[PDB]
DNA sequence: TGCCGGAAACGGACGCGTACAGGCCGTATAATGGGAGCTGTCACGGATGCA
DNA sequence: TGCATCCGTGAGTCGAGGGTAATAACGGCCTGTACGCGTCCGTTTCCGGCA
Protein backbone atom coordinates (compact mmCIF):
# COMPACT_ATOMS: atom_id res chain seq x y z
CA UNK A 1 0.00 0.00 0.00
CA UNK A 2 3.21 2.62 0.89
CA UNK A 3 5.26 1.59 -1.81
CA UNK A 4 3.64 3.77 -4.55
CA UNK A 5 3.01 7.68 -4.32
CA UNK A 6 3.54 7.04 -0.35
CA UNK A 7 6.34 8.74 1.80
CA UNK A 8 10.35 8.41 2.72
CA UNK A 9 9.90 5.92 5.62
CA UNK A 10 12.53 6.34 8.06
CA UNK A 11 15.50 3.74 8.37
CA UNK A 12 14.57 2.26 11.66
CA UNK A 13 10.95 1.70 11.11
CA UNK A 14 11.31 0.57 7.47
CA UNK A 15 14.11 -2.08 8.88
CA UNK A 16 12.17 -3.05 11.57
CA UNK A 17 8.67 -3.81 9.23
CA UNK A 18 11.09 -5.85 6.87
CA UNK A 19 12.42 -7.50 9.85
CA UNK A 20 8.89 -8.31 11.23
CA UNK A 21 7.78 -9.18 7.68
CA UNK A 22 10.69 -11.97 6.97
CA UNK A 23 10.27 -13.48 10.63
CA UNK A 24 6.65 -14.00 9.47
CA UNK A 25 7.86 -16.47 6.78
CA UNK A 26 10.54 -18.08 8.86
CA UNK A 27 7.94 -18.67 11.42
CA UNK A 28 6.14 -20.29 8.67
CA UNK A 29 8.64 -22.48 7.34
CA UNK A 30 9.34 -23.45 11.21
CA UNK A 31 5.82 -24.69 11.20
CA UNK A 32 5.80 -26.47 8.39
CA UNK A 33 9.28 -28.38 8.58
CA UNK A 34 7.75 -29.05 12.32
CA UNK A 35 4.62 -30.29 10.65
CA UNK A 36 5.76 -32.50 7.91
CA UNK A 37 5.66 -35.28 10.31
CA UNK A 38 1.62 -35.29 10.48
CA UNK A 39 1.37 -35.17 6.97
CA UNK A 40 3.94 -38.36 6.23
CA UNK A 41 1.79 -40.22 9.37
CA UNK A 42 -1.60 -39.49 7.41
CA UNK A 43 0.02 -40.42 3.97
CA UNK A 44 1.21 -43.63 5.50
CA UNK A 45 -1.85 -45.01 4.99
CA UNK A 46 -3.26 -44.33 1.27
CA UNK A 47 -0.30 -46.18 -0.88
CA UNK A 48 -1.06 -49.37 -2.22
CA UNK A 49 -3.02 -48.59 -4.97
CA UNK A 50 -2.15 -46.14 -7.69
CA UNK A 51 0.20 -43.55 -6.50
CA UNK A 52 3.53 -43.90 -4.95
CA UNK A 53 4.61 -43.36 -1.04
CA UNK A 54 6.24 -40.52 -1.73
CA UNK A 55 4.04 -38.73 -4.15
CA UNK A 56 1.12 -39.30 -1.52
CA UNK A 57 3.66 -37.40 0.73
CA UNK A 58 4.28 -34.97 -1.12
CA UNK A 59 1.12 -34.28 -1.88
CA UNK A 60 0.16 -34.10 1.85
CA UNK A 61 2.95 -31.52 2.25
CA UNK A 62 1.14 -29.34 -0.59
CA UNK A 63 -1.87 -29.73 1.37
CA UNK A 64 -0.58 -28.86 4.79
CA UNK A 65 0.79 -25.66 2.97
CA UNK A 66 -2.86 -24.58 2.48
CA UNK A 67 -3.43 -25.52 5.77
CA UNK A 68 -0.75 -22.86 7.84
CA UNK A 69 -1.90 -20.25 4.98
CA UNK A 70 -5.87 -20.91 6.01
CA UNK A 71 -4.81 -21.65 9.66
CA UNK A 72 -5.63 -18.92 13.01
CA UNK A 73 -4.96 -19.62 16.05
CA UNK A 74 -8.03 -17.28 18.02
CA UNK A 75 -10.28 -20.31 17.64
CA UNK A 76 -8.49 -22.33 20.54
CA UNK A 77 -7.97 -25.66 18.67
CA UNK A 78 -4.80 -27.19 17.90
CA UNK A 79 -3.17 -27.59 14.95
CA UNK A 80 -3.70 -30.72 14.09
CA UNK A 81 -7.15 -31.05 13.71
CA UNK A 82 -7.64 -28.44 11.38
CA UNK A 83 -4.53 -29.50 9.33
CA UNK A 84 -5.61 -33.28 9.18
CA UNK A 85 -8.70 -32.08 6.69
CA UNK A 86 -6.70 -30.14 4.34
CA UNK A 87 -3.99 -33.25 3.92
CA UNK A 88 -6.25 -35.68 3.65
CA UNK B 1 14.33 -27.78 -13.06
CA UNK B 2 17.03 -29.50 -14.44
CA UNK B 3 18.19 -33.05 -14.32
CA UNK B 4 21.21 -35.55 -15.49
CA UNK B 5 20.84 -38.31 -17.61
CA UNK B 6 21.59 -41.67 -16.13
CA UNK B 7 23.64 -43.21 -18.83
CA UNK B 8 26.35 -40.91 -18.33
CA UNK B 9 26.77 -40.81 -14.56
CA UNK B 10 25.57 -44.45 -13.14
CA UNK B 11 27.60 -47.35 -15.78
CA UNK B 12 30.71 -49.68 -16.01
CA UNK B 13 32.79 -46.35 -16.05
CA UNK B 14 31.09 -43.41 -15.01
CA UNK B 15 31.94 -40.52 -17.76
CA UNK B 16 30.36 -37.57 -15.25
CA UNK B 17 33.27 -38.83 -12.69
CA UNK B 18 35.86 -39.19 -15.40
CA UNK B 19 34.98 -35.88 -16.63
CA UNK B 20 34.86 -33.67 -13.25
CA UNK B 21 37.59 -35.77 -11.34
CA UNK B 22 34.69 -37.00 -8.91
CA UNK B 23 33.84 -40.55 -7.68
CA UNK B 24 30.90 -42.06 -8.49
CA UNK B 25 29.88 -42.26 -4.43
CA UNK B 26 30.44 -38.41 -4.43
CA UNK B 27 28.49 -37.81 -7.70
CA UNK B 28 25.45 -39.60 -6.29
CA UNK B 29 25.63 -37.70 -3.03
CA UNK B 30 25.51 -34.62 -5.48
CA UNK B 31 22.87 -35.32 -7.69
CA UNK B 32 20.85 -37.11 -4.95
CA UNK B 33 20.31 -34.25 -2.36
CA UNK B 34 22.33 -36.25 -0.13
CA UNK B 35 25.59 -33.65 0.10
CA UNK B 36 26.35 -29.73 -0.68
CA UNK B 37 28.94 -29.06 -3.29
CA UNK B 38 31.03 -25.57 -3.92
CA UNK B 39 30.39 -24.65 -7.30
CA UNK B 40 33.08 -22.09 -7.30
CA UNK B 41 35.40 -19.81 -4.81
CA UNK B 42 36.75 -16.20 -5.38
CA UNK B 43 40.25 -16.02 -4.46
CA UNK B 44 40.81 -12.06 -4.73
CA UNK B 45 38.40 -11.48 -1.96
CA UNK B 46 39.58 -13.83 0.41
CA UNK B 47 42.66 -13.04 -0.10
CA UNK B 48 42.82 -9.50 0.96
CA UNK B 49 39.87 -10.01 3.70
CA UNK B 50 42.20 -13.32 5.48
CA UNK B 51 43.53 -10.57 7.96
CA UNK B 52 39.89 -9.08 8.96
CA UNK B 53 38.41 -13.18 9.10
CA UNK B 54 40.98 -14.04 11.10
CA UNK B 55 40.94 -10.92 13.72
CA UNK B 56 37.46 -11.58 13.40
CA UNK B 57 37.62 -15.07 14.49
CA UNK B 58 40.31 -14.39 17.20
CA UNK B 59 37.93 -11.48 18.86
CA UNK B 60 35.45 -14.39 18.48
CA UNK B 61 37.53 -16.91 20.56
CA UNK B 62 38.31 -14.35 23.03
CA UNK B 63 34.44 -13.64 23.84
CA UNK B 64 34.27 -17.36 24.66
CA UNK B 65 36.75 -17.70 26.33
CA UNK B 66 35.94 -14.36 28.31
CA UNK B 67 32.63 -16.35 28.97
CA UNK B 68 34.31 -19.77 29.93
CA UNK B 69 36.49 -17.93 32.64
CA UNK B 70 32.67 -16.23 33.85
CA UNK B 71 31.51 -19.39 34.06
CA UNK B 72 34.95 -20.64 36.07
CA UNK B 73 34.53 -17.47 38.60
CA UNK B 74 30.41 -18.05 38.95
CA UNK B 75 31.52 -21.76 39.84
CA UNK B 76 34.18 -20.48 42.21
CA UNK B 77 31.73 -18.22 44.09
CA UNK B 78 29.50 -21.39 44.07
CA UNK B 79 32.03 -23.37 45.88
CA UNK B 80 32.76 -20.75 47.99
CA UNK B 81 28.96 -20.63 49.36
CA UNK B 82 29.09 -24.45 49.10
CA UNK B 83 32.40 -24.15 51.55
CA UNK B 84 30.20 -21.74 54.22
CA UNK B 85 27.14 -24.24 54.02
CA UNK B 86 29.18 -27.42 54.48
CA UNK B 87 32.10 -26.45 56.41
CA UNK B 88 30.18 -24.49 58.85
CA UNK B 89 27.19 -27.35 60.02
CA UNK B 90 27.01 -30.72 61.05
CA UNK B 91 27.51 -33.19 58.35
CA UNK B 92 29.56 -36.47 57.29
CA UNK B 93 33.08 -36.56 56.00
CA UNK B 94 31.92 -37.47 52.56
CA UNK B 95 28.76 -34.97 52.37
CA UNK B 96 31.07 -32.08 53.04
CA UNK B 97 32.88 -33.32 49.97
CA UNK B 98 29.65 -34.49 47.69
CA UNK B 99 28.90 -31.57 46.57
CA UNK B 100 32.14 -30.07 45.66
CA UNK B 101 32.66 -33.18 43.69
CA UNK B 102 29.31 -32.20 41.66
CA UNK B 103 30.38 -28.81 41.19
CA UNK B 104 33.59 -30.11 39.90
CA UNK B 105 32.25 -32.36 37.51
CA UNK B 106 29.70 -29.57 36.48
CA UNK B 107 32.88 -27.38 35.78
CA UNK B 108 34.65 -30.26 33.88
CA UNK B 109 31.54 -30.53 31.81
CA UNK B 110 31.18 -27.08 31.24
CA UNK B 111 34.65 -26.37 30.15
CA UNK B 112 34.29 -29.67 27.91
CA UNK B 113 31.34 -28.19 26.19
CA UNK B 114 33.06 -24.95 25.73
CA UNK B 115 36.21 -27.17 24.11
CA UNK B 116 33.95 -28.25 21.59
CA UNK B 117 32.44 -25.35 20.62
CA UNK B 118 36.07 -24.34 20.35
CA UNK B 119 37.20 -27.26 18.19
CA UNK B 120 33.78 -26.55 15.74
CA UNK B 121 35.17 -22.75 15.13
CA UNK B 122 38.45 -24.04 14.69
CA UNK B 123 36.90 -26.66 12.21
CA UNK B 124 34.59 -23.98 10.40
CA UNK B 125 37.89 -21.90 10.38
CA UNK B 126 39.68 -24.73 8.32
CA UNK B 127 36.77 -25.64 6.27
CA UNK B 128 36.90 -22.01 5.10
CA UNK B 129 40.29 -21.43 4.61
CA UNK B 130 40.65 -24.50 2.36
CA UNK B 131 37.85 -24.12 0.37
CA UNK B 132 38.10 -25.37 -3.29
CA UNK B 133 35.82 -26.69 -5.90
CA UNK B 134 34.59 -29.62 -6.54
CA UNK B 135 34.65 -30.42 -2.17
CA UNK B 136 31.67 -31.79 -0.65
CA UNK B 137 30.12 -30.55 2.26
CA UNK B 138 28.71 -32.88 4.29
CA UNK B 139 26.79 -32.06 7.37
CA UNK B 140 24.08 -29.49 6.05
CA UNK B 141 24.53 -27.80 9.69
CA UNK B 142 27.78 -27.26 9.21
CA UNK B 143 27.59 -25.62 5.50
CA UNK B 144 24.50 -23.51 6.49
CA UNK B 145 27.04 -22.22 9.54
CA UNK B 146 29.56 -21.70 6.96
CA UNK B 147 27.41 -20.11 4.03
CA UNK B 148 25.88 -17.38 7.03
CA UNK B 149 29.24 -16.73 8.28
CA UNK B 150 30.81 -16.31 5.19
CA UNK B 151 28.15 -15.82 2.39
CA UNK B 152 30.80 -13.87 -0.08
CA UNK B 153 33.83 -15.20 -1.46
CA UNK B 154 32.43 -18.65 -2.72
CA UNK B 155 28.81 -19.70 -4.37
CA UNK B 156 27.31 -23.51 -3.96
CA UNK B 157 24.63 -25.23 -4.59
CA UNK B 158 23.45 -29.15 -4.67
CA UNK B 159 21.94 -31.09 -7.01
CA UNK B 160 21.30 -31.05 -11.37
CA UNK B 161 21.99 -27.39 -11.11
CA UNK B 162 24.74 -27.60 -9.10
CA UNK B 163 26.22 -29.68 -11.50
CA UNK B 164 25.43 -27.66 -15.04
CA UNK B 165 27.47 -24.68 -13.29
CA UNK B 166 30.06 -27.24 -12.57
CA UNK B 167 29.88 -28.10 -16.08
CA UNK B 168 30.07 -24.43 -17.16
CA UNK B 169 32.72 -23.21 -14.78
CA UNK B 170 35.24 -26.25 -16.37
CA UNK B 171 38.42 -25.46 -19.23
CA UNK B 172 37.96 -28.78 -21.62
CA UNK B 173 41.81 -27.51 -23.15
CA UNK B 174 43.26 -26.75 -19.60
CA UNK B 175 41.79 -29.97 -18.43
CA UNK B 176 43.47 -32.12 -21.53
CA UNK B 177 46.70 -30.11 -21.67
CA UNK B 178 47.20 -31.23 -17.57
CA UNK B 179 45.76 -34.77 -17.75
CA UNK B 180 48.65 -34.94 -21.04
CA UNK B 181 51.08 -33.48 -18.64
CA UNK B 182 49.98 -36.38 -15.96
CA UNK B 183 50.66 -39.34 -18.51
CA UNK B 184 54.17 -38.11 -19.33
CA UNK B 185 55.28 -37.56 -16.14
CA UNK B 186 53.19 -40.23 -13.48
CA UNK B 187 53.69 -43.49 -12.89
CA UNK B 188 51.44 -46.09 -12.10
CA UNK B 189 48.39 -46.12 -10.62
CA UNK B 190 48.16 -42.44 -11.47
CA UNK B 191 49.48 -42.48 -15.17
CA UNK B 192 46.43 -44.90 -15.56
CA UNK B 193 43.45 -42.95 -14.09
CA UNK B 194 45.13 -40.19 -16.00
CA UNK B 195 44.67 -42.40 -19.25
CA UNK C 1 6.74 -43.25 -16.72
CA UNK C 2 5.94 -40.38 -18.48
CA UNK C 3 2.72 -39.46 -16.66
CA UNK C 4 5.11 -39.59 -12.98
CA UNK C 5 7.50 -37.36 -15.06
CA UNK C 6 5.14 -35.15 -16.20
CA UNK C 7 2.91 -35.19 -12.36
CA UNK C 8 6.68 -34.86 -10.35
CA UNK C 9 7.36 -32.09 -12.96
CA UNK C 10 3.93 -29.80 -12.82
CA UNK C 11 4.30 -30.77 -9.02
CA UNK C 12 7.48 -29.32 -8.65
CA UNK C 13 6.81 -26.20 -10.59
CA UNK C 14 3.65 -25.49 -8.21
CA UNK C 15 5.85 -25.97 -5.29
CA UNK C 16 7.97 -23.40 -6.79
CA UNK C 17 6.01 -20.60 -7.91
CA UNK C 18 3.95 -20.80 -4.16
CA UNK C 19 7.39 -20.71 -2.49
CA UNK C 20 8.44 -24.25 0.11
CA UNK C 21 10.65 -24.66 2.14
CA UNK C 22 14.40 -25.92 0.80
CA UNK C 23 13.64 -29.36 2.53
CA UNK C 24 10.66 -29.40 0.46
CA UNK C 25 11.64 -28.58 -2.90
CA UNK C 26 14.93 -30.77 -2.55
CA UNK C 27 12.52 -33.77 -1.87
CA UNK C 28 10.83 -32.93 -5.05
CA UNK C 29 13.80 -32.27 -7.14
CA UNK C 30 15.15 -35.62 -6.33
CA UNK C 31 11.68 -37.10 -6.94
CA UNK C 32 11.60 -35.91 -10.47
CA UNK C 33 15.31 -36.72 -10.76
CA UNK C 34 14.57 -40.36 -9.55
CA UNK C 35 11.43 -40.18 -12.36
CA UNK C 36 13.47 -39.49 -15.18
CA UNK C 37 16.11 -42.05 -14.17
CA UNK C 38 13.32 -44.41 -13.96
CA UNK C 39 12.08 -43.41 -17.37
CA UNK C 40 15.45 -43.38 -19.32
CA UNK C 41 16.52 -46.89 -17.29
CA UNK C 42 14.62 -48.74 -15.04
CA UNK C 43 15.94 -50.85 -12.68
CA UNK C 44 19.34 -49.21 -13.20
CA UNK C 45 20.32 -47.53 -9.79
CA UNK C 46 17.42 -48.57 -6.50
CA UNK C 47 14.75 -50.53 -6.97
CA UNK C 48 13.24 -50.62 -9.95
C1' DT D 1 -43.44 -47.80 -70.95
C1' DG D 2 -40.77 -44.56 -70.10
C1' DC D 3 -40.00 -39.90 -69.54
C1' DC D 4 -40.93 -34.79 -67.91
C1' DG D 5 -41.76 -31.70 -64.77
C1' DG D 6 -42.59 -30.47 -60.94
C1' DA D 7 -44.44 -31.94 -56.09
C1' DA D 8 -44.46 -34.91 -51.12
C1' DA D 9 -41.44 -36.29 -47.05
C1' DC D 10 -36.41 -36.98 -44.75
C1' DG D 11 -32.65 -34.43 -43.25
C1' DG D 12 -28.11 -29.83 -42.60
C1' DA D 13 -28.05 -25.25 -40.21
C1' DC D 14 -30.12 -23.65 -35.79
C1' DG D 15 -32.50 -19.48 -30.72
C1' DC D 16 -34.23 -21.58 -26.79
C1' DG D 17 -35.09 -23.79 -22.44
C1' DT D 18 -33.41 -27.22 -19.99
C1' DA D 19 -30.02 -31.35 -18.21
C1' DC D 20 -25.99 -32.47 -16.30
C1' DA D 21 -20.97 -32.91 -16.34
C1' DG D 22 -17.33 -31.34 -14.25
C1' DG D 23 -14.80 -28.50 -11.23
C1' DC D 24 -13.85 -25.58 -7.14
C1' DC D 25 -14.30 -24.73 -2.28
C1' DG D 26 -14.73 -26.35 2.45
C1' DT D 27 -15.32 -28.87 6.27
C1' DA D 28 -12.51 -28.00 13.79
C1' DT D 29 -11.71 -32.90 19.69
C1' DA D 30 -7.47 -35.67 18.67
C1' DA D 31 -4.39 -37.97 15.72
C1' DT D 32 2.92 -36.23 14.52
C1' DG D 33 8.84 -40.59 11.08
C1' DG D 34 6.80 -47.33 5.86
C1' DG D 35 6.01 -52.35 5.28
C1' DA D 36 8.88 -55.27 3.18
C1' DG D 37 10.83 -58.93 0.85
C1' DC D 38 14.34 -60.54 0.07
C1' DT D 39 19.33 -63.44 -0.04
C1' DG D 40 19.94 -72.00 -5.04
C1' DT D 41 24.08 -69.42 -11.61
C1' DC D 42 28.96 -68.85 -13.16
C1' DA D 43 32.53 -66.93 -15.37
C1' DC D 44 34.55 -62.69 -16.57
C1' DG D 45 36.30 -57.92 -16.19
C1' DG D 46 36.80 -53.94 -13.94
C1' DA D 47 36.06 -50.01 -10.71
C1' DT D 48 36.23 -48.60 -5.80
C1' DG D 49 37.26 -48.26 -0.98
C1' DC D 50 40.45 -49.42 2.69
C1' DA D 51 44.38 -51.67 5.34
C1' DT E 1 50.18 -51.41 -2.75
C1' DG E 2 47.00 -55.97 -2.47
C1' DC E 3 42.58 -57.55 -0.92
C1' DA E 4 37.70 -57.92 -0.75
C1' DT E 5 33.42 -56.26 -2.24
C1' DC E 6 30.42 -55.20 -5.49
C1' DC E 7 28.29 -54.51 -9.88
C1' DG E 8 26.92 -55.78 -14.51
C1' DT E 9 26.35 -59.07 -18.53
C1' DG E 10 24.84 -63.34 -20.85
C1' DA E 11 23.24 -68.07 -20.13
C1' DG E 12 18.21 -71.68 -27.58
C1' DT E 13 15.95 -73.53 -30.57
C1' DC E 14 10.04 -74.42 -32.64
C1' DG E 15 3.82 -74.66 -30.85
C1' DA E 16 0.50 -74.21 -26.38
C1' DG E 17 -1.22 -69.34 -24.90
C1' DG E 18 -5.32 -63.09 -24.42
C1' DG E 19 -9.15 -59.59 -18.43
C1' DT E 20 -5.88 -57.65 -10.83
C1' DA E 21 -6.29 -55.10 -2.64
C1' DA E 22 -7.11 -51.57 0.68
C1' DT E 23 -13.03 -45.05 1.35
C1' DA E 24 -16.34 -39.00 5.16
C1' DA E 25 -19.36 -36.99 1.46
C1' DC E 26 -22.00 -33.55 0.51
C1' DG E 27 -24.05 -27.69 -0.50
C1' DG E 28 -23.48 -23.43 -3.75
C1' DC E 29 -22.42 -22.15 -7.91
C1' DC E 30 -21.10 -21.70 -12.34
C1' DT E 31 -19.89 -21.90 -16.99
C1' DG E 32 -19.93 -24.96 -20.56
C1' DT E 33 -21.93 -28.43 -23.63
C1' DA E 34 -25.82 -30.42 -25.67
C1' DC E 35 -30.12 -31.36 -27.88
C1' DG E 36 -35.18 -31.70 -28.94
C1' DC E 37 -39.01 -29.39 -32.35
C1' DG E 38 -39.54 -26.60 -36.56
C1' DT E 39 -38.52 -24.70 -42.03
C1' DC E 40 -35.34 -24.43 -44.98
C1' DC E 41 -32.22 -27.62 -49.51
C1' DG E 42 -32.42 -31.80 -51.57
C1' DT E 43 -33.53 -36.63 -52.96
C1' DT E 44 -37.12 -40.97 -53.31
C1' DT E 45 -41.91 -41.68 -54.59
C1' DC E 46 -46.38 -39.35 -56.29
C1' DC E 47 -49.73 -39.29 -59.27
C1' DG E 48 -52.34 -36.30 -63.10
C1' DG E 49 -52.16 -36.54 -67.61
C1' DC E 50 -50.02 -38.56 -71.57
C1' DA E 51 -47.58 -40.57 -75.99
Amino acid sequence: ELSERGEKLPAAQRRDMMWICRDGDRAKNHLLEANLRLVVSLAKRYTGRGMAFLDLIQEGNLGLIRAVEKFDYTKGYKFSTYATWWIR
Amino acid sequence: APVTHIWYFKGVPSRLGYLLDLAPKDLEKIIYFAAYVITSVDEEMRHNELSTLEAEMAVERKAVEDQRDGELEARAQKLEADLAELEAEGAKADARRKVRDGGEREMRQIRDRAQRELDRLEDIWSTFTKLAPKQLIVDENLYRELVDRYGEYFTGAMGAESIQKLIENFDIDAEAESLRDVIRNGKGQKKLRAL
Amino acid sequence: LYRRVINRNNRLKRLIDLGAPEIIVNNEKRMLQESVDALFDNGRRGRP
